[PDB]
This record gives structure tokens, sequence and C-alpha cells, in this order.
């Protein structure tokens, strides 16, 4: 989860050894490099896997398909983010998660919080890239050379063009509609997705 | 049979609430019924932590488990109680005869 | 004051640069360490900052966003920095005026509103957004309430169930969800531990249907490996503390927590195992029968519990981790309390065959001697370790067979070592040595009484020098030591009938006995005369009397006794 | 009780199949179901305090006493005395009516 | 003991 | 006389045995009855679905059922506590059991007495 990576780079974590910070950067490297493109749109293969991933309760797979339809994100990534939230962010016991996918009202509330979680996760990844770029040369930061190394690994693979293309894509995305986004994409959700795209544009331009 | 009674009773309550859900709907569950529902949510808001404490002390007790002179006065008082009980029952017979 | 007009005009208009400047000057003045005579002139400004600013700063018109929050934040900063130096006035105001409920509200804005405003920050300033100042204000209110509770209506408001169903303590506990800034949840936990020390309503009660949720959240947050080791030890102390102050929560939490302690007891961190074994010892102390029985059933519980004692620690002169000694102390305490209230037998047979008594006694002696040579920075450590060796040998002698403490060779080694230790400790002329030697004395007394049949000239000379030092001491603190040394000498003479010729310095011995007798006797005389502490004087009197009786029975000719009675009109 | 209740719910669910409405009943039913659990909650808390005082004694319990017998004896004496006074009021009221 | 706890409470109450 | 009362006692055993099986046939016929309630509630759901929208509060009646269940667990735990208290149960505990019996007798006695007083007032 990008929130954890960001909080780690911010030193709010008990991991203080430089090698471990380097290893965490290495693990999150692919996501940091691909940027906002990490969350893939819906794709038939990922959906068929989300159905075929037998480890999932049917109520959970259905809630995940609903989420993937809600945020236009890949079903597999939707399931992953859902498990992350319910195992790390859900403010309820592991018991109520058995019924919340059965209770329509609880399922809808979980869907809303999950959309908020996905947007916030994108923002967190952007903030992590921001900090890594803002401290890559300051020799006073405890993870300075690790930061310069991660930044060099990002630059060697043309972070510039990727961020530019993500900017253009976030600039030319048609507003979310209930037809493509399901029953939940109310006007509140339209404005939310709009403000989210705006924040993505702003952060990408600052990073550039 | 008693466990089955409590279980099928919960089930009957479920079927009752679900029948009162499916049909009576229609912007019809109204003023007096709404008042009932509000009073019920109230009582539900009106303990549990004491109950966890109860189970706690009970586990404590479950693990912790894991005078010729006095009898005379005790039995004398018991005989006195057996003396009083019948006079009270006669009071009740007089009552029923009074009605 | 002239500032009141600017304050009124600012409250009316909606910009507070004048008030904020007043606050900055006041904070610098209160922080610049104005001498004790100078604080009295600023106390009126302090009452102004406490009574009128903090209680209403929420209602004042805010022409722009953030300025209200920063006003409150500067108010809280002044309050705290004053409290971190003034004290009595801030305490009284917070505990008996509106400031209490105001700071309570600042804390009770709820973690959700916090995180929400946190997502509102639109730039790289996720560490420098309006939400950052907000979280600063929250942590300020929390540290404030913490200090106030530490230094002492407010408590009633803090335990009250808010009129909207969310008891403030529940909002506090929910802050365990805050995952960006660990200090906020750590301080909330500190407030929780304090309230559990002081509040009478069960935390489960005001927690309601979220109690189990918060419990599961706590179990996850502790179990996770990226959590702050500081937060880890903090939570461990919280659990131990609830074991002694919060029975309901202490039961709710174990449900399970024990598995975590076992995982940490598999060198993870000395402080972690310390806090854990401490919570365990406390549970075994409070007769947590459910917990005691549940644990004693777990396999290898004694083995993994006692593995730390089987190791070898560095010499007490080196930097030996105090946590190791404190752990071993609480561990021996648990073992004692169990054996008294009652795998274990096998472990005990091992330790006895492992000569663990011998190494433990040698180390305890070295530690006591080291503490003595320093005349009391390693003091408290050696003191606690000596308390451990003491309680251990005591519980041993009470059940010597269970300890396999049948060895008269070991019995005599222990007796001689404790004696000589009392001696060397009582030899230092220049309070710590006193209490230490007194504990050693009580020990040696009970030990000699129990092991008399296993229990001499060198002991006589040593107790002689010891009584000599006890004489050169100020009286008001050496009484018990004199009585102990006397009973010791009595045991030394009763151990073998000896003539005056075999008693080294017998002349000096009887001389000192006579001096002490004379002094204490005249004292008891005056004490009984003023009676126109009753039993102890007479006890010491009869004691010295029988002592001199035996000493004279050793001198049949009385010639030395003659010289004595000639020297003293006894 | 439980059988006939399942019966009534099934019958009301049967009449709806064609066309019906039998709902006020389950409403009063949920009402009584809540009213029941009401007293049981207070019971849970009273048992909480009971176990609390029990274990409070149990930590103190390593000894016993002989006086509690005499205390309970004098208290039960005054108690049955009050009870017989009440029974006397009852017999006298019976006699008042049966003389009327 | 439940009845006995109750009765201790009651006789104490009187 | 022992044989007499033995005949009576065997009659009682047989009759209570039959009555338990009757309660059991009730517990079964009532499961059958509760099942038609379920199928017809399914019919009502599949009909109410054939409408526009707007289900009613279910997240509240479910909470009521949960409150019932938690109270049930509380009563079960109280049964457990009573069982353990007995498991803890010298002349002392005899005195305590006897005093509890005597107090219970005093309680039911005052109950009968008040019943008499109320019958007289109604008289």
């Amino acid at each position: 989860t990008s929130r954890e990576l960001w909080t780690i780079l911010l030193g709010r974590s008990s991991m203080k050894d430089g090698y471990q910070i380097k290893a965490e950067l290495d693990r999150y490297g692919d996501r940091l490099l691909q940027g906002l493109a990490y969350y893939k749109p819906p794709s038939t293969r990922s959906a068929d896997k989300v159905k075929a991933n037998k480890n999932l309760s049917p109520a959970l797979q259905e809630l995940g398909l609903r989420l993937s339809k809600f945020l236009a994100l890949d079903e597999e990534q939707s399931v992953e983010l859902l498990q992350t939230y319910l195992q790390y962010d859900y403010r309820g016991t592991q018991e109520s998660v058995k019924v919340l996918p059965q209770d329509e009202r609880q399922s809808q509330a979980l869907m809303l919080k999950m959309a908020d979680y996905y947007y916030e996760e994108r923002i967190s990844l952007l903030r992590c890239v921001l900090y890594i770029l803002n401290y890559f040369q300051d020799d006073k930061h405890p993870y300075s050379a690790e930061f310069s190394k991660c930044v060099e690994l990002m630059e060697q693979k043309e972070l510039f063009g990727k961020y530019l293309k993500q900017f253009e894509s976030l600039c030319r995305e048609e507003a979310p509609t209930w037809e493509t986004h399901g029953n939940f994409m109310t006007e509140r959700q339209v404005s939310r997705w709009f403000v989210q795209r705006l924040r993505e544009q702003a952060m990408l331009l600052e990073i550039i | 049979y008693k466990r089955k009674l409590m279980e099928l009773s919960h089930r009957v309550l479920q079927v009752l609430i679900k029948q009162e859900i499916q049909r009576k709907s229609g912007f019809a569950i109204q003023a007096e019924e709404e008042q009932l529902r509000v009073q019920l949510d109230t009582i539900q808001s009106e303990f549990k932590g004491r109950l966890n404490e109860l189970m706690s002390q009970i586990r404590m007790q479950n693990h912790f488990g894991a005078l010729r002179e006095i009898k005379q006065h005790l039995k004398q008082q018991q005989e006195g109680v057996s003396h009083l009980i019948s006079i009270i029952k006669d009071n009740h017979e007089d009552i029923k005869l009074i009605e | 004051g002239g500032y009141g007009s600017l304050f009124g005009i600012e409250q009316s208009q909606g910009e507070y640069s004048v008030t904020l400047s007043f606050l900055r000057l006041i904070t610098t003045l209160v922080k610049g360490q104005l001498g004790s005579t100078q604080s009295q002139g600023l106390v009126p400004c302090i009452l102004f900052v406490l009574r009128e600013m903090l209680p209403n700063y929420h209602r004042w018109r805010y022409n722009s966003h953030g300025v209200r929050e920063q006003l409150g934040f500067q108010i809280l900063s002044l309050i705290h920095a004053i409290l971190n130096l003034l004290r009595s006035l801030c305490i009284f105001s917070l505990t008996n005026t509106e400031a209490g409920q105001a700071v309570i509200n600042i804390m009770g804005i709820g973690v959700d509103t916090l995180n929400t405003v946190m997502l509102t920050q639109a730039g790289s300033s996720g560490t420098e957004g309006q939400g950052q100042m907000l979280m600063q204000t929250i942590k300020l209110a929390f540290s404030i309430t913490n200090n106030v509770i530490r230094l002492k209506p407010l408590e009633h408001a803090l335990t009250q169930h808010g009129a909207h169903g969310n008891n403030l303590i529940a909002v506090l506990a929910k802050y365990i969800y805050h995952r960006y800034d660990p200090s906020l949840p750590r301080l909330a936990i500190q407030l929780l531990k304090r309230l559990a020390m002081v509040a009478p309503m069960s935390v489960y009660a005001c927690l309601g249907s979220d109690a189990a949720a918060i419990r599961d959240a706590f179990l996850s947050r502790l179990r996770d490996n990226i959590e702050d080791m500081q937060i880890k030890i903090m939570i461990l102390e919280f659990l131990t503390v609830a074991v002694e102050t919060q029975p309901g929560l202490i039961e709710l939490f174990l449900n399970s927590c024990l598995q975590v302690v076992l995982k940490l007891i598999d060198w993870g961190a000395p402080l972690l195992h310390r806090s854990a074994i401490a919570f365990l010892h406390a549970l075994w102390q409070d007769r947590r029968d459910s917990a005691m029985t549940v644990l004693r059933t777990k396999p290898n519980f004694w083995e993994n519990l006692t593995s730390p004692l089987f190791g070898t620690l560095a010499c007490p002169s080196e930097s030996s981790e105090l946590s190791i000694l404190e752990t071993c102390a609480f561990i021996m305490k648990i073992i004692c309390l169990e054996i008294y209230y009652a795998s274990l037998k096998k472990i005990l047979k091992k330790f006895s065959e492992e000569e663990r008594f011998t190494y433990w006694s040698n180390y305890v002696h070295s530690l006591v001697c080291q503490v003595a040579e320093t005349e009391g920075n390693s003091l408290t450590e050696y003191q606690q370790l000596l308390s451990a060796w003491r309680m251990f040998l005591i519980v041993a002698t009470h059940n010597a067979d269970v300890m396999h403490l049948t060895n008269p060779e070991v019995r005599q080694k222990l007796f001689k070592d404790i004696l000589g230790g009392t001696q060397a400790l009582l030899v230092v002329p220049r309070v710590a040595c006193m209490h230490l030697s007194s504990m050693l004395c009580t020990v040696m007394i009970i030990l000699l009484r129990r092991w008399k049949n296993d229990l001499p000239e060198d002991i006589l000379n040593s107790l002689t020098q010891i009584l000599e030092g006890v004489l050169q001491r100020d009286q008001q603190l050496v009484e018990k030591t004199k009585a102990q040394i006397f009973s010791a000498l009595i045991s030394v003479l009763e151990m073998k009938p000896m003539k005056a010729s075999e008693i080294p310095q017998y002349s000096q011995l009887l001389l000192n006995v006579c001096e002490t007798l004379q002094e204490e006797v005249v004292s008891l005389v005056d004490h009984t005369r003023h009676e126109v502490q009753k039993d102890q004087r007479d006890g010491v009197c009869v004691l010295g009397l029988h002592l001199a009786k035996e000493l004279c029975e050793a001198d049949e000719e009385g010639d030395q006794w003659q010289q004595v009675l000639r020297k003293l009109p006894v | 009780e439980e059988l006939k209740n399942a019966e009534i719910a099934l019958r009301t669910q049967k009449t709806p199949p064609g066309l019906q409405h039998e709902n006020t009943a389950p409403a009063d039913y949920f009402h009584t179901l809540v009213q029941q659990f009401e007293v049981q909650l207070q019971q849970y808390r009273q048992q909480i305090e009971e176990l609390e005082n029990h274990l409070a004694t149990q930590s103190n319990t390593l000894h016993l006493s002989p006086q509690d017998l005499s205390m309970a004896m004098q208290k039960l004496y005054q108690t049955f005395v009050a009870l017989a006074a009440q029974l006397q009021a009852v017999n006298e009221n019976f006699k008042m009516l049966k003389e009327q | 003991l439940q009845e006995i706890q109750q009765a201790g409470e009651r006789l104490r109450s009187k | 006389t022992l044989h007499r009362e033995m005949e009576k006692v065997k009659l009682d055993q047989k009759r209570l045995d039959q009555e338990l099986d009757f309660i059991l046939s009730q517990q079964k016929e009532l499961e059958d009855l509760l099942t038609p309630l379920e199928e017809s509630v399914k019919e009502q759901s599949g009909t109410i679905y054939l409408q526009h929208a707007d289900e009613e509060r279910e997240k509240t009646y479910k909470l009521a059922e949960n409150i019932d269940a938690q109270l049930k667990r509380m009563a079960q735990d109280l049964k457990e506590v009573i069982e353990h208290l007995n498991t803890s149960a010298n002349p002392l505990q005899q005195i305590c059991k006897i005093l509890n019996a005597h107090m219970d007798s005093l309680q039911w006695i005052d109950q009968n007495s008040a019943l008499l007083q109320r019958k007289v007032e109604q008289v």
C-alpha cells in the first residue's frame, strides 16, 4: 500500500536502517515508476481471474466486481485494494466482514469508502514521488543516497515521458457516468472523480 | 429440545421481521409505528462491558476452582418458618372465601 | 489593559494580528525564564489567555480559514510551555473552568475530521498543510490533559458519556486509527492508561459496541512489525498497568495477546521482554486464576519463561542491561508466588544440578560489593538484584527440598557470604549502605535461625569489628543493626561453648558490650521515666542482659568482670 | 409459542401470495422481543457485579469466620418477623372482607 | 452460591 | 408401598417420555411450518423486487436480533458462572446453602402472603 511506503519515507516508522528503506523503495519501484498508470482499467482476463481466484468468498468477489465497475479499475486490483482496506483500514471486527458483502447498505458504504481509498492511494503514490524528488540531493536527509539511487533508477527509464503521458491521459478523460460506472456514480461521485483528476494534474505538473 | 426452541424462535422472529419488511412497505410505516421504532432504537441505545467483566470474573472463578452448635438454631428457625407458612396459606384461604 | 481594546476590535473585525502578537510576546516572556519574582506580573495575562481566549476562540468570527486554528494552537503552546517550566494556576484553571471542556473538544474533533482535512491539502505540504497545524493542536490538547492528570470537574467531563452517544473516551480510543503520526496515538494511549488508573467506569462500558473493534485494532497494530518499538513498549506497559488498574479491559484484551509475548520471548528487545514478563508477573501476583491456569497449561511455558535465567550475564561493572536483571527479578518473583500459592520440577532439578544457586549467589555478592565500593550509578540495579537473591534464598529455605537446598556445604557458603556481605557493607563510614545492610541482616538472621544445625573464631572477630563500626555510628539508625549483630554473636557463642581464653579480644568484646549496655540502658531508663516503642526498648534490654549473662558465664573467675565493674558503676 | 409463531408467520406469508397484509403483528412482536431483552441486559450487569464481589472475596478468601452465622440468624429472625407481619395484614384483610 | 449471594445482599439490606 | 409408588413412578416415566416426543413432533412440524414462511417470504421478496426501489431499514432489525443474541450469550455465561460457583461449593458452605434455602423460602412465603392480601383487597 502506497500510504505505508510514503509514511516509511517520511520516517514515521520504526524502520530506521538505510538498507531497509532501500529495499522498500526497491519493492515499490515498479509502482513509483509507472505512476498513476499502475491502476489498470477493467480487463476481461483480470475479471475472469477475480472470478476464478477460488480463495475468495462469492460475496467478496461480487463486491469487488461492483467496485471495479464503480471506479473503472481492473477487477484484480480492485480485489487487492479491497483486501488491503478491510485488513488494514476497516474499522470493524473481522466478524462483520462476513456479512457486510451480504447487507446491501453495508456493501454500498464499503464501496464508497473503497473508492475514497483508491483515490487516496493514487495521491499517496504521487506524494511519495514528490518527497523522493524533493530530497534526492539534500545530503542531510537520513536516506539521501538511497533517494538519489531510486531517483536515478527512475530517470534511467524515462520518468519524464511517462509522467507527461499520464498528465495528458488525466487531462482527456471523460467524466465518470452512471452508465459506465454503475449505480453509485452519483453527481457527488462525478465531482469527486473530477477533483481527483484535477489533483492528479496538479501533482503531475509539480513533479514535472 | 430447549436449544431448538430458542433457535427456531430466533428464526420465527426473522421470518416475522422479514414479512413485516416485504409487505408493509410503501411510505406506510407511519406516525404511531414510527414512534414505536424510535422508542425501540432508544431502548437499544440504553452494560455490555459489564457483561464482559462478568465472563471475566466467571473465568477467574472457574480457574480458581480448578459447627455442631449452629445446626440447632438453624433447624429451630426452619421449624419456625414451617410454622408460619401454613398460617399464611390459611390467610389466603380466608381471602378467597372473602371474595 | 491597553491590549483589551485591540482584542475587542479584532474579535469584532475578524483578524487577530494584534492578539496573536500579544500572544507571541507573552509566550516569549513566559519562556525566557523570567525570574520567580517576575512571573507574578504576567499571571493576569495568563488568566486572560486561559479564561476568555480558549473558551470562546471557537465562536469568534474567522475571516479566513486556519487563523482560528492557529489562534487556538498558539494559546495551547503558551499553556504547555508554561506548564513545562504558573503550574498551580494553569492546573486550577484547566480543572475548574471552561478551558477543560474546550481542550476536551479540541481533542474530540475525532480522527475522521482530522484525516479528512488532511486529504484536503492540495500540495507537497502534506507535512506542512493546515492539517499539520490541526494535528499539532490536537497533540497539544492531548499532552496538556496528560500533564494536567499527571500533576493533580474535568475528570467528570472526560469520563462522562457525551450527550450525542459518543463518549469522549471512545473518540480518544478511535484515534488508534491515526496512521500518519504515531505520537498522537501514543499520547492518546498515555491518556488511556492514566484514565484507567483513575476513572471508575469500565472502559468497555463507555466503549460500547466498538470495544471489540478497538481491541482487534490494538491486536493488529501491536502484531505488525513496522509499528514503533516505542509504541510497542508503550502498549506493553499499558497492558501491565491495566492488569493492576483496569480489570475489565485487562480481561477483554487477552481474549490473543499471549501469542505476541511468546513471539517476543522466542532477544527481540530487552525492554519488550521486560515489559512482557512484568505484565506476566503482575498477573501471577494479582491471583489472575483464569490467566494463571490458562498459562500453566500451555506447553513449555515454564521453559520459555525461564530461559533468560539459564544464561550468563556480564559482570555488573560492565554495561549490563538493567532490563536483564529486572526481567530475571520479576521471573524469580513469579516462580516464588507460584510455589507459595501452589515442567517446573524438572526445571528446578536442572537449575539445582546446574549449580544455579552457586552462580547466582556469587553474582549477587559481586553486585552488592560493587554497590558498596561506590558508596551508593549502578546502585538501584544492584539493590533490586540483591532483593531478588534475598527473596530467592528465603523461598528456598522455606521449602529447601523443593529447591534441593539440602546441601549443608551450600547452606554454610550462603550464610558466610551473606554475613561477610553485611560486614563489608556496614564498614563504609559515609544511607544506602544502611538499608542494604539492614536487609542483609534480616536475611542472615532468619537464615541462621533456620540453618542453625547446619551452621567460628573468624566469625567472632568479624562480628566484633562489625559491632565496632555499629558503635561508631549515629545511634538513631544503628539500633536494629546492633540487635542483629548481638543475636549473631550470641549464636556464635551458643554454637560452641568457649572459655574466655579462646575468645579473641574478649576484653574488648566485653568492653563494648558494657558500653552499649550502659548507653542503651540509661536511654531506656529515661524513656520509661518520661512515660509517667514500649516493647522494643525492653526487648533490647533483656537481650543485652542475657548476653552479658552468658558472657559472664564464660568468665567464671570474674577477674575481667571485676576490672569491668570497677570501670563502670553499672 | 415458537411453533405457533412460525405458523402465524407462514399463514400471513401464505395469504400475501394471493393478496394480503398482516404486518402489525410482527411489529408488536419485535416490540415485545426488545422489551424482553431489556430486563436481561440489566441481569447481565447485575451478574457482572455479583461475580465482581465474589472474586473480591475470593482474593481475600484464604480464611473463614464464625460470626456471619449469628448475623444471618438475627437478620433472618427480623426478616421472617416482617414476613409474618405482612401475612397478618393479609389474614386480617381477608377477615375484614369475609366479615363484610 | 447465587441464591446465597442474593440472600447475603438482602439480609445485609435489612 | 414401595411397589405401589413404583407403579406410579413407572407411569410417570412413561407419560413424560411420551410428552417429550410430542414436544419433539412439535419441534419438527414447526420446522416444516417455519419453512413455508421462508418460501413465501422469498415470494414476497421476489415480488417487492418487481417494483421501483426503496427497501426499508434492515440494518436496524438486524441489530435488534444481535442485541437478542448478545443477551443470550450473557444468560449462557451466567449459567456458566452459576455452574462454576457450585463447583466451588467444611461446615461453612453448609451454613451458606441452608441460609440460602431459608431465605428463598422466606421470599416465596412473602409472595404467597402478598397474593393473599391482594385477593382480600379484590374480595
